[PDB]
């Protein structure tokens, strides 16, 4: 079940960053692939037939190898260890479900709703579409501490319902850098292409570290988690290529390759990204089709088959700074009816 | 003796343990830019 899982997990995330890297090669990415996939299971617990088996197999699932209650399982579990707060991290997860205040729920699915995926059902009046708006988004801006703020900028007056996923990690550097050392330095977009960034800077530090001859790359960590972050520094002009080795094996390979190491200087720069999305072609392009036509079965959500997906939408955020990191990201699944 | 230093895009990957669930992916081609 965990390596069945595990197998989906890295292929539903390094198929959906291609895809977005595909539409802008040389823009920044940053999206959160859990806070995608926890929206479409979401959805999930209410579809049917072949809705529900498209949206399963566009996570990368395979029916055989992982039932829909061991999915579910998984993501419950997860998302309780996605909610913690220490003196080295804090961690959030939510999910909420914003439904036409007269709209009839089936029991079944707002019991399994609260119960795997934490989410309460709140009665909203779509036909004020500012008000409405401003629910979803003033929901989001509480979740991530104000680091996602505008996540829905269009919502048709018919809307149904929308269900929506957030994430916030923040995480302290076991190693801070001091910010007198922070200096303006060039980043090199291309061998001939660069600007000056604040690139920050420690000496004498000991991590995690792999230098990869074959993938002309070098993997270092820093940080003490259960989800360390992972760096991953192409030589110049080779990161099309590394790109292209993205899979299971080469980051397994990478982990198991991490050695502590001595590094005598490490540069590192200060700055802040920021990336919206919306995922209709990808998740098309996935094979998650019939949940968007009017041969949708959501009828596990009302007892009818009378809703179907319009839009699905996605920020996310990313901060790096002398004392620790910052990443949010939210995920809008909005639905009309039929 | 050795420099790691970031002067050029990269990437960045944040992996559950037990699940290997991504939770956030970046690729960083220009740290002034979108
Ligand atoms: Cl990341």
């Amino acid at each position: 079940v965990d390596r069945g899982l595990a197998s989906a997990n890295v292929d539903f995330a390094f198929s959906l960053y291609k895809q977005l890297v595909l539409k802008a090669p040389d823009k920044n990415v940053i999206f959160s692939p859990l806070s995608i996939s926890t929206a479409l299971a979401f959805l999930s617990l209410g579809a049917h037939n072949t809705t529900l088996t498209e949206i399963l197999k566009g996570l990368k699932f395979n029916l055989t190898e992982t039932s829909e209650a061991e999915i579910h399982q998984s993501f419950q579990h997860l998302l309780r260890t996605l909610n913690q707060s220490s003196d080295e991290l804090q961690l959030s997860m939510g999910n909420a479900m914003f439904v036409k205040e007269q709209l009839s729920l089936l029991d079944r699915f707002t019991e399994d709703a609260k119960r795997l995926y934490g989410s309460e059902a709140f009665a909203t009046d779509f036909q004020d579409s500012a008000a409405a708006k401003k629910l979803i988004n003033d929901y989001v801006k509480n979740g991530t501490r104000g680091k996602i703020t505008d996540l829905i900028k269009d919502l048709d007056s018919q809307t149904m319902m929308v269900l929506v996923n957030y994430i916030f990690f923040k995480a302290k550097f076991e190693m801070p850098f001091d910010p007198q050392d922070t200096h303006q330095s060039r980043f090199y977009l291309s061998k001939k292409k660069y600007v000056m960034v604040p690139m920050m800077s420690l000496h004498h530090l000991t991590i995690p570290y792999f230098r990869d001859e074959e993938l002309s790359c070098t993997v270092v960590q820093l940080n003490t988690g259960n989800a360390s972050a992972l760096f991953i520094l192409p030589d110049q002009d080779k990161m099309e290529e590394v790109e292209a080795m993205l899979s299971q094996e080469t980051l397994s390979r990478f982990f198991d390759s991490l050695e502590f190491r001595e590094i005598g200087e490490l540069y590192l720069p200060k700055f802040s990204i920021s990336r919206d999305y919306n995922l209709n072609d990808i998740l098309l392009q996935l094979g998650i089709e019939e949940a968007f036509t009017s041969k949708a079965d959501l009828s596990g959500i009302t007892g009818a088959r009378n809703l179907a997906v319009s839009q699905v939408v996605h920020k996310a955020v990313l901060d790096v700074f002398e004392e620790g990191t910052e990443r949010s990201a939210a995920t809008a699944l909005e639905v009309l009816f039929q | 003796r050795t420099i790691v230093r970031f002067n050029r895009p990269f990437l960045m990957i944040i992996v559950d343990h037990f699940t290997w669930s991504i939770f956030f992916m970046s690729k960083v081609t220009n740290p002034k830019q979108a």
